DNA sequence: GCCGTGACTAAAGGCAAAAAAGCCTTCTCGCTAATG
RNA sequence: UAGACGAACGGCGCGUCUUUAAACCAUGCGUCGGGAGCGCGGCGGGUUCAGGAUGAACGGCAAUGCUGCUCAGGCUUUUUUG
DNA sequence: CATTAGCGAGAATTTTAGTCACGGC
């Protein structure tokens, strides 16, 4: 631990029963700053109708989470990431729940291919932010690997 | 949507009625897919669709479907949610006995047919016959044969018997059974034979008959023909990660039966031998029994997981089970967790909360108000904004909290102030900040524990939580009237730092106008804190008809007591602040306040004196420092001269003079007294100092050191740390209990070498232990406490009875551990309050007695007082308001609603952490004497001697109260008499302890009559004595030829004749005794009533077994019919004895062991309900002779000793309740007009309220006898099957009241817990009245 | 669970957990080392004649 | 601003009638008009009936006079 | 830098704490001269001395330095290092006592008492008794406040009893223990208590209803039924005991 | 023989959390895959 | 490349074939979608009877279709905390 | 280029009370 400055002394009740007070000068020289390393896991398996494919094409995302991306969906070294944001962009297909000419007509004019996709990415736990720091990936024997791989 | 709860048993069309289909196939999933298999174990067509409104199949969709069996898939098309409700049913090829009837305790079968279990069990598994039609043979109806047996037999009789192997062979043999005859033979055999034997098993069968006759079953019905099968959902099959599947081991005893019925009806079309098929039907049988429960039969069936599969009657019991993880306390909604922190801005009624968790939680009320102001328009804009975290976000949300009550929740709890609500505050950070006043009433400190948090939502929910949660209306504890407000730690020191006053300070000396400019004084610096200075002051007394009166005068203070003056409120007079201001007077002194100027002015006192402690504390400095532990000079010298007595001590063992233990005992003296000396040494020089007062002089105050201050103000620890600091540790205590001969001569201030430190572990370890353990016994100690209290609660206004108990105040031979102030306070007498003078009334009947009438109480000096007791109310299904008193919540009295019995195992559970797991008499004071149901004679020599039982002692004062009591036992000696005033500190009676005298009565002349030497009596004059005289020799010598014979010394006088004892002529011989020395001779003189010869010879599982009520291992036997005392036939194994009434006859007798002691002999006259042997007692006997009153005082002054023993003050009408609650059962004594067995077992209330209305017609009433049972029995005993179930033992309670068909009517508080009504209490018992009224 | 007094220099009576598992997750000693056979021994001075 | 409720109590018979009766009266408050007779200060609607208990001129009986009286039209 | 508290001193018996305290306040003291001879930039002579008057304080202490041995360049290095405090190594039950440590400090310029004046920063005055100020080793737990944060107002729920989840991981609720229970149960709160157990636990009908009822505005709870109690029906029903309800 | 005693069996034994991991029967076969 | 089939229709996916509906599997491959009620009739499957492995009738439900009207993740195991 | 594996799918301690069994007079 720490080498530290102490008084035996109640302090307008701040150290009521057993509580510690702390001056800001403690957090000013980061005397007790502590590091922690959390590991997140993303899984790709074969699940039915079709495989499961991680990139950067995910829908229902904006400009800012996917500026943190590479065009294989994995966020690059170093990028400050916060929490609720997203980190590997995973996808899983589906049919394509039939036809409807107003809704067809609109997505014809938004340019969408085929709208057959879940999104199922990992994203960051909530409150708690950093910075990535490295990104293994294991891939099985008989698989194409991407750019990033 | 409900009145009623009926359970009773099942039969196969009524399952056929619940089922849908049957399951033939034991496949669950395709695999291939993850659709259902077809007529598997998630079967669509039996139970229901997968995905809602569309078939299997897929063929019938559209809204235009629902309602349609689609062909082709054969599936019922509808929503989901019927996979809850559909069950399926199997029909097995060969009848099954169930399991639970078949192997409880009580085998409901085997009492049925009359049968020993073990046989029934052999029948069952295929290894034994049995006869199931004897026919005109030499065979009986339930005879039984084996193998061989039945091959020899089957010649000998051919067709004309049947014998057969199985659940089909019990199940003709129930079918076959009548009932009508078989009650008609019970009911005439009953009154037949006399034998208590055979009367339980007797009434037990007539019973169960009589519930089979009277109820709508059939004996069959408990062997299974038709399984039910639990629906699909309930046992999911949930996909785990990858193509593996999570499979309930239920699923696998389902395919496990399904398998053996499958193969059981394939082989029972080959016509396979006996052989094959009886293995296959036992294997079925086994599979089906730990189907219903694993492990009960033999071994239970385990996977590849080598652990025991659920079972069904398994996932109901148990803390895994059912009830006690999913219906009493389940996972809630809209809660938190978080680090409690103390703050000291806050106000009481306030406790902080993290911004974050305060956002997240409110995250529903947000929602409507940010679309009623318009910035938002849809739900899934309104989640967009909130977690973008806008300005506007901030302004609403704190504009839903601004009195939006919140629950603080700590786990455990143990008390009512568990849980409590506050008006959040919204503040920056991570952690709930909370008042400090209130975390001694959670019993919580800030060393990391961590809060919860709930949140109400309906309008009735925050109404009722600001009305009776928040810490303002709970300033008393449910326990007992003291504050629970305690002021402790910081603010206790720094007010007692403010209150002390010292001879010589800077400003010592001047007067001041008023508290106004004092302030000023101190912040200046031109004077100190504490100087005894003249100062005028205003004091506002309310003792008018409630108006305050003002009035000014000129006190000798310190400067500081004027500096709390500003903020006391009016009411107080100023001598509450002129000493020192202790922890126990200012907690007190809060007290005062709640009994003067209501309760408003009292918090905001509590909050201004937490204000001011807190500041002058901090501008105090009070500090601890290694100077400040003063190590006594002498003790060091003490301790070397200590060791010379011991270090002469063992010369005299060595010596040969003393043994072991008595040098153990002197060394134990030595090392105790040797540390009381220390002791006392270093507190005397430790309190005191001295300085030079302003007059050059040295004065010894009081010693200012810190150490000083936190030991005398009360604020942390107890003297015994300060000793151990100081001075040396003393005795300690080895791991088996016994004492280390050499203790520890240093202390913590000074080093403690390795031997020493180590023994000291001993100790710590042993507690921490303690610390570990006691926990277990005590919680669940509290749950016996609840099951058995929770049916209770106050229904009505007044009984308008005038019973009660006498209450008086205890006394223990010494100091009266609890006056009678205490003890009636707040209660309601059952009779009038007449004056020592009589005909004079101090206080009515039915007036409850506060404070002021406790002051007329002590100034008129009343003995005693009966009070009402709600043992004995005579309201029904409750207690009525009167007869409970006041209540310690709100101080006055007693609301209709609130259930008693919860807070008062509260109380009585709390405080068992705090508990530990593992001649002469001399007047003490000043008095007179005075003796009750004494019956004392005058002996020659003019002393007093006793010839009663309960002589007791009393030290009546100048007016009459009680001072102390004894007991004193036969032939005692008194150097004074009865009201004579007496001086305190003498010798007013002594006897011979060690042995029993066999003293005379009157004086005369001895003549041994009937003297046998030679086997009875011999002259054993022992040559160590060398003392001729007679010795009445033992039993080992004599035999029944000389043992019988009584040698009596008939008492005569100097005629010789019998002594003519007033009122019986009867001569008062006594029976010489074996071992009974005749140290006397004929011819000399014998003093009046002289001895004849000397005849010799706890904790909290201490509570808890009296609770309940353990019969001890030696029961006291005592008198139970008055009447003279009279001997029986003895030497049939022990010792016999017949009590005979004056007038009515005597059919009493009883066994005693005759190698027992004894207390009565033939020419005695005994009381019924009087001692016998000594030792401890049975409550169930105390009951049956002394009755109701007597037994609630035992209990009660056995565990408030215990309590006071340990140190915590538990008010007495709390276990009293559990009392009520623990008489709740009767036995009927003759059934009379009343329509009951005679030895039926029947509720006293309900007894009670039949009897009343059948004697209030043309009838008699029935004679009844209220019994005893434990809380472990009584709990089980009663008519709430499901509350028993929820509690323990729920295979027994299901069977029995399935069987006895039992109906539940959701009259007490736990069955409305359960299926989410109302509770019958609190706000409540409105709605529920408004309902039966309409019934 | 108790603490016997055989414990010295092989047991630690002051250091284990506390909670439901106390005294049963003993730790060792500084200078206790395993016999041959799998007994605890600790190292001792020899005295001769003072 | 309320920290205590003991004269409201006293006002009425006990507590919980109190609070039955004042969960009425906000219930009838808050689902549609029925504004309060007394000035209010920036107060959620628990609260505000909780005022006109003290002053005394509401009670469970009272309420079911206004009632009678509103349905009577 | 740290208040601790002293009420903790006497119960807790932790009476050591108070001589490391004193201990360690000799110790940085130590160091502040030779930090001040640094500053000034003193000649190595100066320090040989002073370090060898500290190191031959004691009686009888085992530990031996010759500093005559270390060069100029070493001795300057082990003071340059020395700066932030001289370390004090303490046998487990060879201690040196107060004296020795009063001795030690006598050698710094504080008062032997260990018991310093202090002016508070909110109100400039001299506090009314000596207080004792030192230097302590601290540690900081692997308990976070973050990793014990947890709240949930509407997450997922349970398939078997539609309960919510338990579990920080899961957004899990909050367990309303049987002791809870009957401690509201002890108070008149019903209303609480029912809606408690039957709105918020796994009413379907009742938590889709309130939860739309309080984003209207309205606070109304309906009774409903706990699918817990059902489920209990059916495994009632489950085995050969019949239970059913009533009429309404 | 009938009340009394010993031996056998059943039931229950703090409450909340967090954090990690491991994992949800065993014997047999043809086309595809692994090995030489 | 295109076209056709795969428990009623259609779209897409997957498998087979090449102008044929077959082949595949077997609660007849997968996903999704049909504004609702009343009227017609029956896809589809069921019952009865007869005939001697086949045929006839039937309507409780109902496919594609048609005229008219009304409606908007459990358990287990550890470790730690209070 | 031939051989066998294999693999996914298919199936065969402590406390106390209550109750049954022996016994002895
Ligand atoms: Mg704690
Ligand atoms: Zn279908
Ligand atoms: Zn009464």
């Amino acid at each position: 631990g720490q080498n530290m400055r102490v008084a035996f002394m109640p302090w307008n009740g701040y150290n009521f029963e057993d509580s510690i007070l702390v001056s800001e000068r403690v957090v000013q020289e980061d005397r007790f700053t502590t590091i922690h390393i959390q590991e997140l896991a993303c899984v790709s398996r074969d699940t039915k109708l079709g495989p499961e494919e991680i990139t950067a094409d995910i829908p229902n995302v904006g400009e800012a989470a996917l500026s943190k991306l590479d065009e294989s969906g994995i966020v690059y070294i170093g990028a400050e990431v916060t929490g609720g944001d997203i980190l590997v962009g995973k996808v899983t297909p589906k049919g394509e729940t039939q036809l409807t000419p107003e809704e067809k007509l609109l997505r014809a004019i938004f340019g969408e291919k085929a709208s057959d996709v879940k999104d199922s990415s990992l994203r960051v736990p909530n409150g708690v932010s950093g910075t990535v720091i490295d990104v293994q990936v294991f891939t099985r024997d008989g698989v194409e690997k991407d750019k990033r791989a | 949507e409900f009145d009623a709860i009926k359970i009773a048993l099942a039969s196969p069309d009524m399952i056929r009625s619940w089922s849908f289909g049957e399951v033939k196939k034991p496949e669950t999933i395709n695999y291939r897919t993850f659709k259902p298999e077809r007529d598997g174990l998630f079967c669509a067509r039996i139970f229901g669709p997968v995905k809602d409104y569309e078939c299997l199949c897929g063929k019938y969709k559209r809204l235009k479907h629902r309602g349609v069996i689609c062909e082709k898939c054969g599936v019922e098309v509808t929503q989901t949610k019927v996979r809850r409700e559909r069950m399926g049913h199997i029909e097995l090829a060969s009848p099954t006995a169930h399991i639970w009837f078949l192997k409880s305790l009580p085998s409901r079968i085997g009492l049925l047919l009359d049968m020993p279990l073990r046989d029934i069990e052999r029948v069952l598994y295929f290894e034994s016959y049995v006869v199931i039609e004897g026919g005109m043979t030499n065979l009986e109806r339930q005879q039984i044969l084996t193998e061989e047996q039945y091959l020899d037999a089957l010649e000998e009789f051919g067709d004309e018997f049947d014998a057969k192997m199985g659940a089909e062979a019990i199940q003709a043999l129930l079918k076959s059974m009548d009932l009508e005859q078989e009650c008609e033979q019970l009911r005439e055999e009953l009154n037949e034979t006399n034998s208590e034997t055979k009367r339980k098993k007797l009434t037990k069968r007539i019973k169960l008959l009589e519930a089979f006759v009277q109820s709508g079953n059939k004996p069959e019905w408990m062997i299974l023909t038709v399984l039910p099968v639990l629906p699909p959902d309930l046992r999911p099959l949930v996909p785990l990660d990858g193509g593996r599947f999570a499979t309930s081991d239920l699923n696998d005893l389902y395919r496990r039966v399904i398998n053996r019925n499958n193969r059981l009806k394939r082989l029972l079309d080959l016509a396979a031998p006996d052989i094959i098929v009886r293995n296959e039907k036992r294997m079925l049988q086994e599979a089906v029994d730990a189907l219903l429960d694993n492990g009960r039969r033999g071994r239970a069936i385990t996977g590849s997981n080598k652990r025991p599969l659920k079972s069904l009657a398994d996932m109901i019991k148990g803390k895994q089970g059912r009830f006690r993880q999913n219906l009493l306390g389940k996972r809630v909604d809209y809660s938190g967790r978080s680090v409690i922190t103390v703050g000291p801005y806050l106000r009481l009624h306030q406790c902080g909360l993290p911004k974050k968790m305060a956002l997240e939680l409110f995250k529903p009320f947000i929602y409507g108000k940010l679309e009623l102001r318009g910035l938002a328009t849809t739900i899934k804009a309104a989640k967009k904004m909130v977690e973008r975290e806008e300005a506007v976000v901030w302004d609403i949300l704190d504009e839903v909290i601004r009195e939006h009550p919140v629950l603080l929740n700590r786990a455990p709890t143990l008390h009512r102030l568990g849980i409590q609500a506050f008006e959040p505050v919204l503040i920056e950070g991570k952690a709930i900040q909370l008042h400090p006043l209130v975390c001694a009433a959670y019993n919580a400190d800030f060393d990391g524990d961590q809060m919860a948090v709930h949140v109400p939502l309906t309008l009735e929910a925050q109404l009722e939580a600001r009305a009776l949660m928040m810490s303002t209306n709970n300033i008393l504890s449910p326990a007992n009237g003291e504050p629970i407000i305690v002021p402790s730690q910081d603010v206790v020191l720094g007010l007692y730092y403010m209150t002390r006053d010292c001879v010589n300070a800077k400003g010592e000396g001047m007067v001041l106008t008023g508290p106004k400019e004092a302030e000023r004084l101190y912040r200046s610096g031109l004077a100190s804190l504490h100087a005894r200075v003249k100062v005028r002051i205003t004091e506002y007394e309310k003792d008018a008809n409630g108006e305050l009166v003002a009035k000014t005068s000129l006190k000798d203070t310190t400067v500081g007591r004027a500096i709390l003056w500003m903020i006391v409120p009016k009411g107080l007079p100023y001598s509450i602040v002129n000493q020192a201001l202790g922890k126990k007077a200012i907690s007190k002194m809060l007290n005062t306040c709640y009994r003067i100027l209501g309760l408003k002015p009292t918090v905001i006192f509590a909050d201004q004196i937490m204000y001011t402690g807190f500041a002058y504390a901090a501008r105090s400095g009070a500090s601890v420092g290694i100077d400040d532990m003063v190590i006594p000079e002498k003790k060091h010298e003490i301790i070397s001269e200590a060791e010379a007595e011991v270090a002469e001590i063992q010369e005299q063992f060595q010596s040969g003079l003393v043994t072991a233990g008595e040098r153990y005992n002197k060394v134990i003296d030595i090392w105790a007294a040797a540390n009381d000396r220390v002791s006392k040494a270093m507190m005397d020089n430790l309190q005191t100092e001295t300085v030079i007062n302003r007059d050059g002089q040295e004065e010894k105050q009081v010693s200012f050191n810190s150490i000083y201050m936190m030991a005398d103000s009360g604020a942390r620890g107890s003297a015994a740390q300060i000793r151990q600091l100081a001075g040396m540790r003393g005795l300690m205590a080895k791991p088996d209990g016994s004492i280390i001969e050499t203790p520890i001569t240093a202390n913590f201030r000074e080093g403690l070498n390795v031997l020493q430190y180590f023994i000291s572990t001993h100790g710590a370890r042993k507690g921490l232990a303690d610390t570990a353990l006691k926990t277990a016994n005590s919680g669940y100690l509290t749950r016996r406490l609840v099951d058995v209290a929770q049916d209770l609660v106050v229904t009505e206004d007044d009984c308008g009875t005038h019973e009660g108990i006498m209450m008086t105040p205890v006394i223990e031979g010494g100091d009266v551990k609890e006056p009678l102030r205490d003890r009636v306070l707040g209660r309601v007498t059952a009779e009038d309050v007449l004056k020592p003078g009589t005909a004079d009334i101090l206080v009515p009947r039915n007036t409850l007695l506060h404070e002021q009438w406790c002051d007329l109480l002590e100034e008129n000096s009343v003995d005693a007082v009966k009070v009402r007791s709600v043992v004995s109310c005579d309201t029904d299904f409750g207690v009525c308001a009167h007869c409970y008193g006041r209540d310690l919540a709100r101080g006055h009295i007693i609301n209709k609603g609130e259930a008693i019995g919860v807070i008062a195992a509260q109380s009585i559970g709390e405080p068992g952490t705090q508990l530990t797991m593992r001649s002469s008499i001399q007047v003490k004071n000043k008095g007179s004497i005075k003796l009750s149901n004494v019956k004392s004679v005058v002996n020659s020599s003019g002393k007093l001697v006793i010839t009663s039982r309960n002589t007791e002692l009393k030290l009546i004062d100048e007016f009459g109260r009680t001072k102390e009591s004894y007991k004193v036992p036969y032939g005692a000696v008194l150097a004074k008499g009865d009201g004579e005033q007496v001086a305190g500190g003498e010798t007013v009676a002594n006897w011979d302890p060690h042995t029993m005298p066999v003293i005379t009565e009157v004086s005369g002349f001895v003549r041994f009559t009937d003297m046998i030497d030679g086997q009875t009596i011999t002259r054993q004059t022992d040559e160590l004595t060398g003392l001729s005289s007679l010795v009445v020799l033992d039993s080992a010598e004599r035999t029944a030829g000389g043992k019988d014979l009584r040698p009596a010394l008939k008492i005569v006088d100097a005629q010789g004749n019998d002594v003519l004892i007033p009122g019986t002529d009867m001569p008062a011989q006594y029976f010489l005794p074996g071992k009974a020395i005749v140290q006397l001779e004929d011819g000399v003189q014998i003093s009046s009533g002289d001895t004849l010869a000397r005849i010799p010879q706890g904790g909290l599982p201490r509570v808890a077994d009296l609770f309940e009520a353990r019969r001890p291992k030696e029961p006291a036997i005592l008198a139970e019919i008055s009447g003279i005392v009279s001997f029986g036939k003895e030497t049939k194994g022990k010792r016999r004895l017949v009590i005979t009434p004056v007038d009515g006859s005597d059919p009493y007798e009883e066994m005693i062991p005759k190698w027992r002691q004894l207390n009565v002999f033939e020419g005695e006259r005994v009381e019924r309900g009087d001692v016998i042997s000594d030792g401890p007692e049975a409550p169930h006997d105390i009951l049956r002779l002394r009755g109701v009153h007597a037994v609630t005082r035992y209990i009660v002054n056995e565990v408030q000793d215990v309590y006071r023993l340990q140190g915590v003050k538990i008010n007495d009408k709390h276990i009293e309740v559990i009392v009520r609650q623990m008489l709740r059962k009767a036995t009927i004594v003759n059934a009379g007009s009343s329509d009951f067995l005679e030895g039926e077992q029947v509720e006293y209330s309900r007894v009670k309220i039949a009897n009343r209305e059948l004697e209030a017609n043309g009838k008699v009433g029935a004679t009844y006898s209220r019994d005893l049972l434990g809380i472990t029995k009584a709990s089980l005993a009663t008519e709430s099957f499901i509350s028993a179930a929820s509690f323990q033992e729920t295979t027994r309670v299901l069977t029995e009241a399935a069987v006895a068909g039992k109906r539940d009517e959701l009259r007490g508080l736990k069955e409305n817990v359960i299926v989410g009504r109302l509770i019958p209490a609190g706000t409540g018992y409105a709605y529920h009245q408004d309902r039966m009224r309409r019934r | 669970r108790d603490v016997h007094p055989t414990h010295y220099g092989r047991v630690c009576p002051i250091e284990t957990p506390e909670g439901p598992n106390i005294g049963l997750i003993n730790s060792l000693s500084v200078y206790a080392q395993t016999n041959e056979y799998g007994f605890l021994e600790t190292p001792y001075r020899k005295v001769t004649d003072g | 601003a309320r920290v205590t409720v003991q004269d409201a109590v006293e006002k009425i018979g006990n507590r919980f009638d109190l609070v039955l009766v004042a969960a009425r009266r906000a219930r009838q408050m808050q689902v549609g008009g029925k504004d309060p007779l007394v000035p209010e200060e920036n107060d959620k609607t628990t609260v505000i009936a909780l005022r006109e208990i003290e002053e005394g001129l509401i009670n469970n009986q009272i309420l079911d006079v206004r009632e009678r009286q509103e349905q009577q039209e | 830098d740290i208040v601790l508290n002293p009420l903790g001193v006497p119960s807790r018996m932790n009476i050591g704490q108070i001589l490391e305290t004193h201990l360690g306040m000799a110790a940085k003291g130590i160091g502040d001269k030779i930090n001040a001879m640094l500053k000034q930039q003193q000649e190595v002579a100066k320090l040989r001395e002073f370090i060898q008057r500290a190191y031959d304080l004691g009686a009888d202490v085992r530990q031996k330095v010759d500093l005559s041995t270390f060069s100029d360049e070493e001795v300057m290095r082990l003071a340059e290092n020395l700066r932030k405090g001289m370390p004090i190594a303490t046998p487990v039950f060879d201690g040196a006592k107060e004296a020795e440590i009063k001795e030690l400090l006598k050698l710094g310029d504080l008062p032997t008492s260990g018991q310093i004046r202090l002016y508070d920063g909110r109100t400039g005055e001299q506090f009314e008794r000596p207080v004792t100020v030192g230097y302590m080793y601290m540690l900081k737990l692997n308990h976070l406040v973050d990793d014990k944060m947890h709240a949930r107002s509407t997450g997922s729920y349970s398939l078997v009893t539609q309960q919510p989840l338990g579990g920080k991981a899961q957004f899990g609720g909050q367990r309303f223990g049987e002791m809870e229970v009957w401690a509201l149960e002890a108070y008149g709160a019903a209303y609480t208590l029912q809606e408690m157990l039957t709105v918020k636990s796994d009413d379907v009908n009742g938590r889709t209803k309130m939860y739309k009822n309080i984003v209207d505005g309205n606070h109304q709870m309906e009774p409903g039924m706990p699918e817990s109690f059902n489920v209990l029906l059916k495994e009632i029903r489950s085995l050969g005991i019949n239970i059913e309800l009533e009429d309404e």
